[PDB]
């Protein structure tokens, strides 16, 4: 079988199989629903709108991000867009693929707690893991060592990394990102 | 043996001279073998056994004290020359190899050897080949006719014919030694029991694509040539298909010290036509290229310029015009310069960017491409991100990586379609009904310097090992099932395989090193620490290496089926990555030159396609295994064995050593080893009593008795109800009662 | 044959073969542990960084030094010392080679016996002999008579010798030495 590399991220959903190079669905993280009444009869428009579908229909939503600054805040909202990801865009099922799922640093433990249990028992994979932002971008830089400022929507931390062995006493979180920067 | 013509005695002596020959003197007690120094092993006589202390004179006049407890007996007068080594009566490592030796010597070229066939290539002229033995051979059962290629050929006709399934050869031995006049020889056979000439002339085309110089052979071949030949509904030959498999990369960027590259580039550097250096701007001097001065210059191998031109006229003899032969070689030279690209790094910024741009130039004006596109593709790979593309950054590793990955992917594309259009030009009209195949593939190539190259085709052999143990365990297990004699059900499959599982499986070595790559900061030591700390002691086969002789280094030693092989880490990391680019393959499918058509097809709702990075020799080599043992593995195999006899040209004389290595590359110790478990000697009740009653002078019941007065343990024997099976110390053990007797 | 001249001191392992005219292989003797927990995987990690290997982690290692005062206090890293000396930093096996050690005056006899102990039976070398520190010094001078002053890192101690006739009694030991400058 093949893994399968999710990472929810904070503003944007990136996922695709591992061994790829590149991300197959890279979308918003949005979900919308309709605040007027609607008076045509027969469409029948549903009460949820999931992803990039959302954006199209900007100008008719209200656009709710599901997490704030790295901790899920509104969970259905989360589920939604887990279900939305494996299978409007992927088109998997994730009975037989292990999932592999991307967290921030200094976050509660509920919500890694929280996390594991969905995808185990909503979704049923088989098998799953949660690793740290800031290792996976010293793995992609190609380097062992150095410290590593990711800077996202969410949140922005510095891991020191020193031949793979992390510093966590240094490890600084700062909540300024790019939803601050836009408002 | 009137049929078989005068060529009935290198087939087949008489039993008058046979008889003749049967007296001679020989003491089974103290005429054993003895182990040698300048050779294996050699024949003498040993006075007495003294103790610890024993005194062989051999056929030198030597001395020579050896351990008594590596001493073992030798074949008795009565079983010498005997056709078949399976019937032999003690199984001993070189006792088949004096069988051969002394067999050549009175010249049987051909020999049973059970499931294998051993046929070592004559240095003279020899009537065993004229078409009046073909003729009138037909009519004979592989049983009853002496050893020949032709008795195999005509069982495996009579197979596809009767049991309607298919059947393959599979050959093995050394590039040079007589193969090819070999497979010419038993395609004439099947042209005669019903394209022979197009076969000779397209042979040169591939073998100047695809051989290349080592130590051990000048004119060592790499892919594994397969040919398949179809026949009519009623059984009539209709066409040739051919195909190519397992063909190496690494030569082609990666060579070493004392070896060559491919006879392509050194026979386009020929002088002998001077159009197509000018017009192709090519350095005379072979030098100057970064990619060919690495090995061996050049050696005296063969003398390339008319090999050229006959490759050359046999081109343009053959379906297609000369514009594609120039395509040929316009884009071989091209390969050529990709070797002088340079790249250096950025003012402040891990970038890398070229400083030189005439070799650039020069490539992008040949292949019809932009050279400022092409230098911008390698630099700043451009890749597609969910909806959107992107730019990825490159430093020079990863850029040298990729330049030759480039080469090497696009010489196996050349190579594929060559191979596509020869076998379009051979084809014919006629229906293809079952076939016959020929496999060709490198033998089990053991040096002092083994590396990665040699460590797939080890590996490749292993397999194809495996392969024949499990057919030979099939058909014994065929054979008690015949006989109603089954026992030992146990396979014989898993004792190999258990090698097999610390290479291909998760965890072995070829995965831990494939992941090794990955990981940005490996190094040789980590890649050494790191199997030692996976396999040493946990696994049955890896262990140590050993320093014998000086050799220049070793880091670790595995077991397989031909020994003890140790294998060289340093340079494996390197030349394992093959990391190809998008973009350069997207501006080869623009580009206005025939390039685009072997470049055509290169690389939601369920995917695993590996990425351009994630791109490794070694999955590739054991992906082109695996479809081919699917295809390989559908067909009814039999097997053809060729020694060499002697390294130097002189027929007759003999090399110990070389014989025990070709032995022992070939798998026949492990054939007979297989064999000597159970139970080798069969013979029948009739040829039993007319030959051991007299023993107990006086037909289960009357067999029953006669082998109660001998003391013949229980163990020791199967009795049947066609035929009787003996253990290879009961044959002895009767040989010396009747000599006693008598 | 040859013999090895093994010098433990403390702080400072050097050996090389008799005869040779300087010491091949010089190199603190220092064990280091990972006090982190590592969260780039594969790569791997030994447990014990020893000899000059770790000079080069040492902000990632903690480091111990096996020998206190001259006496060996940790058995474990001072057998880790000796299996690098043997088989890294001299690539020869003890097996068919003769070793020489030197330890200083007035030590207690367990650690000399230990010693012995451990060599023949660990190791298996041939044969062994324990030198005196200064002694070897004295020689080294091309002299006969006079004191000699061995002030290392771990111990100082005179030793008065006359026409190579030694004189236990007058033999002093002090325990400052270069650590507790260090310190
Ligand atoms: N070219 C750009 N210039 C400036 N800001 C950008 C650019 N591209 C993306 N961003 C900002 O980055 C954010 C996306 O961050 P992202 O990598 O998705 O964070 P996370 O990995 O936590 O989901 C967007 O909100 C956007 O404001
Ligand atoms: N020139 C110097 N100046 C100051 N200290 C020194 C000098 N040379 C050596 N040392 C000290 O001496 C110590 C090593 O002494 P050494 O003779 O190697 O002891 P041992 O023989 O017990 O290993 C080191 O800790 C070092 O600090
Ligand atoms: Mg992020
Ligand atoms: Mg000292």
């Amino acid at each position: 079988t093949t893994a399968l590399v999710c990472d929810n991220g904070s503003g944007l959903v990136k996922a695709g199989f591992a061994g790829d190079d590149a991300p197959r669905a890279v979308f918003p993280s949005i979900v919308g629903r309709p605040r007027h009444q609607g008076v045509m009869v027969g469409m029948g428009q549903k009460d949820s709108y999931v992803g990039d579908e959302a954006q199209s229909k900007r100008g008719i939503l209200t656009l709710k991000y599901p997490i704030e600054h790295g901790i899920i805040t509104n969970w259905d909202d989360m589920e939604k867009i887990w279900h939305h990801t494996f299978y409007n865009e992927l088109r998997v099922a994730p009975e037989e693929h292990p999932t592999l799922l991307t967290e921030a640093p200094l976050n509660p433990k509920a919500n890694r707690e929280k996390m594991t249990q969905i995808m185990f028992e909503t979704f049923n994979v088989p098998a799953m893991y949660v690793a740290i932002q800031a290792v996976l971008s010293l793995y992609a830089s190609g380097r062992t060592t150095g410290i590593v400022l990711d800077s996202g929507d969410g949140v922005t931390h510095n891991v020191p990394i020193y031949e793979g062995y992390a510093l966590p006493h240094a490890i600084m979180r700062l909540d300024l990102a790019g939803r601050d920067l836009t408002d | 043996m009137a049929v078989f013509g005068a060529a009935a005695p290198y087939l087949r002596k008489s039993e008058k001279e046979r008889l003749e020959a049967q007296t001679r003197p020989f003491d089974l007690k103290k005429d054993v073998f003895v182990p040698d120094d300048k050779q294996e092993f050699v024949k003498a006589k040993i006075v007495s056994r003294e103790g610890g202390k024993v005194t062989a004179e051999t056929e030198y006049g030597k001395t020579v004290t050896v351990k008594e407890d590596q001493v073992m007996q030798q074949n008795p007068p009565k079983f010498d020359k005997i056709e078949d080594m399976a019937m032999l009566t003690f199984l001993h490592e070189p006792a088949v190899l004096y069988n051969l030796k002394d067999r050549y010597g009175s010249w049987m070229i051909y020999t049973y050897s059970g499931l294998f066939c051993v046929t070592v290539n004559p240095y003279k002229w020899l009537p065993v080949y004229t078409p009046e033995v073909v003729a009138a051979y037909r009519g004979k059962k592989r049983s009853e006719a002496p050893p020949h290629i032709f008795s195999i050929s005509d069982n495996a006709y009579q197979y596809m014919l009767t049991d309607r399934e298919n059947q393959s050869i599979l050959i093995t031995g050394e590039s040079g030694a007589g193969k090819t006049v070999n497979t010419k020889r038993v395609i004439q056979y099947f042209a005669v029991i019903a394209l022979e000439d197009q076969i000779i002339q397209a042979n040169p085309a591939l073998e100047a694509f695809g051989n290349a110089k080592t130590v051990r052979n000048d004119n060592s071949s790499r892919f594994g040539k397969f040919i398949r030949i179809h026949f009519g509904a009623t059984g009539k030959l209709a066409s040739a298909d051919i195909e190519t498999y397992l063909l190496e990369k690494s030569r082609v960027i990666f060579q070493l010290k004392a070896e060559r590259d491919y006879h392509i580039f050194y026979q386009i550097l020929s002088n002998k036509k001077p159009e197509l250096l000018d017009m192709l701007l090519i350095t005379n001097n072979p030098y100057d290229y970064a990619f060919i001065s690495q090995g061996e210059t050049t050696v005296a191998s063969i003398d390339d310029a008319e090999e050229l031109m006959a490759t050359d006229n046999a081109f343009d003899v053959l379906g297609f015009t000369s514009e594609e032969k120039n395509s040929m070689y316009k884009l071989t030279g091209a390969i050529m310069h990709f070797g002088n690209m340079k790249f250096k790094l950025k003012q402040r910024e891990e970038q890398a960017e070229p400083d030189g741009t005439e070799e650039a130039d020069k490539s992008a004006y040949l292949m019809g491409l932009n050279s400022a596109d092409l230098l911008k593709g390698l630099c700043h790979p451009r890749v597609k991100v969910g909806n959107e593309y992107v730019t990825k950054g490159q430093n020079v590793q990863q850029v040298i990586y990729a330049t030759g990955a480039l080469a090497k992917a696009v010489y196996e594309r050349m190579f594929n379609w060559m191979v596509t259009r020869i076998n379009a030009t051979l084809e014919t009209k006629q229906p293809r009904q079952y076939f016959i195949g020929v496999l060709d593939i490198a033998g089990f190539e053991i040096f002092d310097f083994n590396s990665f190259e040699q460590l797939c085709i080890n590996f490749t052999n292993e397999k194809l090992q495996q392969f024949f143990n499990h057919h030979m365990f099939v058909l014994e297990q065929e054979e008690y099932k015949k006989e109603g004699i089954e026992w030992t059900f146990i396979d014989f499959g898993m004792d190999l395989q258990a090698c097999i599982d610390l290479i291909e499986k998760p965890m072995g070595i070829m995965s831990i090193l494939e992941e090794e790559c990955m990981f940005p900061k490996a190094t040789d030591m980590t890649f050494k620490a790191k199997l030692f700390d996976n396999h040493l002691g946990k696994s049955a086969n890896f262990q140590k290496p050993r320093n014998i002789k000086g050799k220049p280094e070793a880091h670790f030693s595995l077991i397989h089926y031909a020994g003890i092989v140790d294998y060289n880490i340093i340079g494996w990391l390197q030349k394992n990555k093959d990391p190809l680019n998008e973009t350069v393959v997207g501006l080869y499918q623009k580009s206005s030159l025939k390039l685009l058509s072997t470049l055509f097809a290169n690389y939601g709702k369920g995917k695993a396609k590996k990425g351009s990075s994630f791109q490794t020799v070694s999955a590739l080599h054991r992906e082109n295994l695996n479809k081919l043992m699917t295809n390989l593995r559908s067909t009814h195999p039999h097997f053809v064995r060729c020694i060499i006899p002697n390294e130097t040209k002189s027929p007759g004389v003999m090399d110990n050593p070389l014989v025990m290595h070709q032995l022992r590359c070939n798998g026949v110790l492990e054939g007979i080893r297989i064999c000597r478990k159970g139970f080798p000697n069969r013979i029948l009740y009739g040829d039993f009593r007319q030959r051991y009653r007299i023993l107990n002078p006086a037909s289960r019941k009357g067999a029953e008795k006669l082998l109660s007065s001998l003391d013949i343990d229980h163990n020791q024997y199967k009795f049947g109800h066609t035929k009787v099976f003996f253990k290879a110390g009961l044959l002895g053990l009767l040989e010396e009662m009747r000599d006693e007797r008598l």
